[PDB]
DNA sequence: CAGTCCCTGTTCGGGCGCCG
DNA sequence: AACGGCGCCCGAACAGGGACTG
């Protein structure tokens, strides 16, 4: 009984025909159970070769969650149906939300489930499910109804969220709702107790109308940044010196007033490495001076809300990666540490996931978007890994660097 | 008047501006005129083929070859033309089903449905773009054209459709006998079964009519009910399998097709033959260009193959899978880049072997060659078996330990344990990460004039050191690995060494091995050699410690 | 600052094997 | 002399960043 919105690529773009990835047995078993309880319910029908297009396909646990889900890698149909979430039906970002002191996370991604999908889009949606060992031909299927992970979804039913939402934010004026894919950000003031209270409250107003019962918890106001830091040592070498001239200097890209004159100065001649030399006067000067620089912030740094975001990671040992998210190269709107995620000092592939889910949800906090990643790792190996370890409902974009590190600007 | 088919049709549209195939016969022998006129004539009476006349603006010629060693012949066409035009088919062909990833089974049936793509129909609006004239002699009747009402062999979509089509036939008998296993590849059927043969020869037959419902037919002629059986080019025995005898031709004169093929056939054979290199054949397919140019056999491409004939006399065999018991992969290092390994669940039981040979890097080592060998190892298991095997390696875990915690990439190699056979993957030198007391720091530079291709290379130390060293025919790249080799050349055992060069440190850093360098080598020897060396890097152009000096030196 | 170079990386298409 | 699938080893074409030169 709903008309549906009718949905068009990007002008001279085709659909998307990504090859699916081989799957795990477990996973290939969970998706054939929720496909055909989704094939059974209409959400989803089985399609023939004649369709060109397809995308990938596999399934998650998310966090503390023993319940298989259904994830669509969309990122490549998403890109070619930009013009559409983003400027005919946009969702708008709340600059509060970042303020407030708890911020619960909500998969309402079921909702889509109920609003049909545009006859002519529904070939876009096509995924095929393996089988092992290649057993039987790829099945494939196309969905009829709103797609989970797709960014067309929560624009299409933004009207109908609105609604839905309408009541509560009536009642909670102080409260703030952001939906960002399948999720829906909550936030708010109220202590621990009274803000898991009116999370409950709104749960029951979704519930008037298989993972709502979830809900991860932020708290943005205790998120921390990590600034450039220097070595404090009672004495210094040549070599210790010649460290610190080297980080100060590429330090200078991004704050300009940084001097290494009277450094630099200290390293006249051809001494050995360990021979330990002494500050003088005016080099304790020029040192604290680039302290209080990096103090200060950056000139001229802001969001702009038409770039695309952009995050580096590195690998500094010992469970500690840095990152940093910009726009234009050394303008750092954000620079932070994580340190002693799950798989500390066993396995980098999943501390690498973990961070790359903390940075996006972060991002999707104080901006409203995903940024393109540099994974400093190789592309067979993460590509062989990070969806054992994958627990978000949506995925971010990716490529893969190789910077072997010269000098340790972000951690010392 | 053609009676409609029970299989479902698959609409087949084409690409939006184009119109239908309008290419010219091909003159052939008389041989295939004789062996075709017969053909449309019966598939004309069958209705798999209808005739059409001038109304349909279009034609497709039809060469055709025969079958493989069998009396019959096989009905080709060029749709080549006809392809560009189609629309695009989405494959459901994923892979290739391996023996090693069958189960056991007490019953197995091999069936193969006669006329494939000759017993699926095509689709209605798609059967004019499908014209073909058949001429009874080669100069004389003009001939009568027909059309296809059924897939043609040779169209880029008669692949896609009869396997889609065959999956949902086989569905509802499948919804029906959930025990029974059934591989399905193109047309060949692998029906399995833990029933007694008596009761498993009665689902087959209740298969082969279920089929024969939709037009399907599975004559006794390619009917297998008894081991071996021959399935997917491999012997298919009651508790194990193996892959047909593979034959390697030996000539007196190798040529470039020659060695192709024998190296595509190593590559074949190395799926349950452990030990089949081939980095020296393939070694003589660099550069040259023509196909029809002979080769000498190097000494080392020669002991390689007479290593691989000798691996092939011994017959093996793979077992099957057990999904009660563990995976177990385990993997050798053979030298040069080259690894191999065996996937098994019991001791000398291998479902599969393989070998892993990529270079990929300008420098690299055997930590990285062994890290991508079991990410090579890992998908092919979950391909074949769903699941990663436990690895067994001959690496230290202290070794890989050092390895991961100080590279600057993410790296994992999943659950594994430490096998001794030697040799051994280790790292063959490790850098300092403080810089060493005592030991004579030498800072080196180098620098190459664009143009002339001239350039310097040398170092001062603290101790007074120095030396310069013109070069002839380099880079600055190459100057700046060769100041670093003079450094390693000229000091002890322990040295600091001080560069600018972020190219020659970020290589030597990943502790390479072995590179595609003279120079990198070079280095690698030296490094191995001392005790102790700490590179550290400084910017370029600062007027810091002595890298100012050498820096006028050079340039 | 552009425009090169040097070096190293990925992508792709074809050679071969094998299946149908 | 056809089509589709997978694997390997190959080379040419292309991308991208440090570093030097006008
Ligand atoms: C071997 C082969 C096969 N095919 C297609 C056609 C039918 C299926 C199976 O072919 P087939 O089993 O060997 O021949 P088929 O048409 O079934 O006739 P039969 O010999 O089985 O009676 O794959 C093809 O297009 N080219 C080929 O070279
Ligand atoms: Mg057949
Ligand atoms: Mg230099």
């Amino acid at each position: 009984p709903i008309e549906t919105v009718p949905v068009k690529l990007k002008p001279g773009m085709d659909g998307p025909k990504v090859k699916q990835w081989p799957l795990t047995e477990e996973k290939i078993k969970a998706l054939v159970e929720i496909c055909t309880e989704m094939e059974k319910e209409g959400k989803i029908s089985k399609i023939g070769p004649e369709n060109p297009y397809n995308t990938p396909v596999f399934a998650i646990k998310k966090k503390d969650s023993t319940k298989w889900r259904k994830l669509v890698d969309f990122r490549e149909l998403n890109k070619r149906t930009q013009d559409f979430w983003e400027v005919q039906l946009g969702i708008p970002h709340p600059a509060g939300l970042k303020k407030k002191k708890s911020v619960t996370v909500l998969d309402v991604g079921d909702a889509y489930f109920s609003v049909p999908l545009d006859e002519d889009f529904r070939k876009y949606t096509a995924f095929t499910i393996p089988s092992i060992n290649n057993e039987t031909p790829g099945i494939r299927y196309q969905y009829n109804v709103l797609p989970q992970g797709w960014k067309g979804s929560p624009a299409i039913f933004q009207s109908s969220m609105t609604k839905i939402l309408e009541p509560f934010k009536k009642q909670n004026p102080d409260i703030v709702i952001y939906q960002y894919m399948d999720d829906l950000y909550v936030g708010s003031d109220l202590e621990i107790g009274q803000h898991r209270t009116k999370i409950e409250e709104l749960r029951q107003h979704l519930l008037r109308w298989p993972f709502l019962w979830m809900g991860y918890e932020l708290h943005p106001d205790k998120w921390t940044v990590q600034p450039i830091v220097l070595p404090e040592k009672d004495s210094w070498t040549v070599n210790d010196i010649q460290k610190l001239v080297g980080k100060l200097n590429w330090a200078s890209q991004i704050y300009p007033g940084i001097k290494v004159r009277q450094l630099s100065k200290l390293l006249r001649g051809t001494k050995a490495l360990t021979e330990v030399i002494p500050l003088t006067e005016e080099a304790e000067l020029e040192l604290a001076e680039n302290r209080e620089i990096l103090k200060e912030p950056v000139h001229g740094v802001y969001y702009d809300p038409s770039k695309d975001l952009i995050a580096e990671i590195q690998k500094q040992g010992q469970g500690q990666w840095t990152y940093q998210i910009y726009q234009e190269p050394f303008k750092n709107l954000k620079t932070g540490k994580y340190a002693r995620m799950r798989g500390a000092h066993t396995n980098d592939v999943k501390q690498l996931t973990e961070a790359v889910q903390k940075i996006t949800t972060e991002s999707i906090v104080i901006w409203g978007k995903t940024p393109k990643f540099k994974l400093p790792i190789q592309k067979e190996t993460w590509e062989t890994w990070w969806t054992e370890y994958w627990q978000a409902t949506w995925i971010p974009e990716w490529e893969f660097v190789n910077t072997p590190p010269l000098v340790k600007l972000w951690y010392q | 008047m053609v009676p409609i088919s029970p299989i479902e049709t698959v609409p087949v549209k084409l690409k939006p501006g184009m119109d239908g195939p309008k290419v010219k016969q091909w003159p052939l022998t008389e041989e295939k005129i004789k062996a075709l006129v017969e053909i449309c004539t019966e598939m004309e009476k069958e209705g798999k083929i209808s005739k059409i006349g001038p109304e349909n603006p279009y034609n497709t010629p039809v060469f055709a070859c025969k079958k493989k060693d069998s009396t019959k012949w096989r009905k080709l066409v060029d749709f080549r033309e006809l392809n560009k035009r189609t629309q695009d088919f989405w494959e459901v062909q994923l892979g290739i089903p391996h023996p090693a990833g069958l189960k056991k089974k007490k019953s197995v049936t091999v069936l193969d449905v006669g006329d494939a793509y000759f017993s699926v129909p095509l689709d209605e609006d798609f059967r004019k773009y499908t014209a073909f004239t058949i001429p009874s002699i080669n100069n004389e009747t003009p001939g009568i054209r027909y059309q296809y009402n059924v897939l043609p062999q040779g169209w880029k979509g008669s692949p896609a459709i009869f396997q889609s089509s065959m999956t949902k036939i086989l569905e509802p008998f499948k919804k029906q006998n959930p025990d029974i296993v059934i591989y399905q590849y193109m047309d060949d059927l692998y029906v399995g079964s833990d029933l007694e043969i008596g009761q498993h020869r009665t689902k087959i037959e209740e298969l082969r009519q279920h089929l024969l419902r939709w037009g399907l037919t599975t004559p006794d002629k390619k009917h297998q009910k008894e081991p071996p059986f021959l399935w997917m080019g491999y012997e298919l025995h009651p508790d194990k399998w193996t892959v047909q005898p593979i034959v390697l031709p030996e000539k007196d004169s190798w040529t470039v097709n020659d060695i192709q093929k024998l190296v595509g056939k190593l590559n074949w054979a190395s799926q349950i033959y452990p030990g089949i290199k081939v980095r020296q054949l393939s070694k003589l397919l660099r550069g040259t260009k023509a196909l029809t140019e002979v080769i000498p056999l190097t000494e080392e491409a020669e002991l390689e193959l007479a290593e691989n004939r000798e691996i092939l006399k011994e017959p093996v065999h793979g077992v099957y899978y057990d999904p009660s018991k563990d995976l177990i992969a385990e993997i050798q290092k053979q030298g040069q880049g080259q690894w191999t390994y065996q996937i098994y669940q019991e001791p000398f039981k291998n479902l599969k072997t393989g070998k892993y040979a990529r270079m990929r890097g300008a420098h690299t080592n055997d930590v990285k060659q062994l890290t991508e060998a079991v990410q090579k190892i890992t998908t092919e298991s979950i391909v074949i078996w769903g699941k990663t095997p436990k690895f067994k390696l001959p690496i230290q875990k202290e070794t890989w330990e050092t390895w991961w915690t100080e590279y600057w990439q993410a790296t994992w190699i999943p659950e594994w344990e430490f096998v001794n056979t030697p040799p051994l993957v280790k790292l063959w030198y490790q850098l300092e990460k403080e810089p060493i007391v005592g030991a004579e720091t030498f800072y080196v530079d180098g620098a190459a004039n664009r143009e002339t291709k001239l350039g310097k290379a040398g170092y001062v130390t603290n101790k007074g050191r120095q030396k310069v060293v013109p070069l002839t025919n380099t880079t600055n790249q190459k100057t700046e690995l060769q100041a670093i080799y003079l450094a390693l050349q000229d000091s002890g055992l322990e040295v600091n060494i001080v560069t600018d060069s972020q190219y020659a440190l970020g290589i030597i850093q990943a502790q390479p091995d072995k590179s595609e360098s003279e120079l990198v080598n070079q280095i690698i020897e030296q490094l191995i050699k001392k005790e102790k060396v700490y590179l550290a890097w400084v910017p370029a152009h600062k007027g810091i410690g002595g890298n100012e000096q050498v820096d006028k030196l050079v340039s």
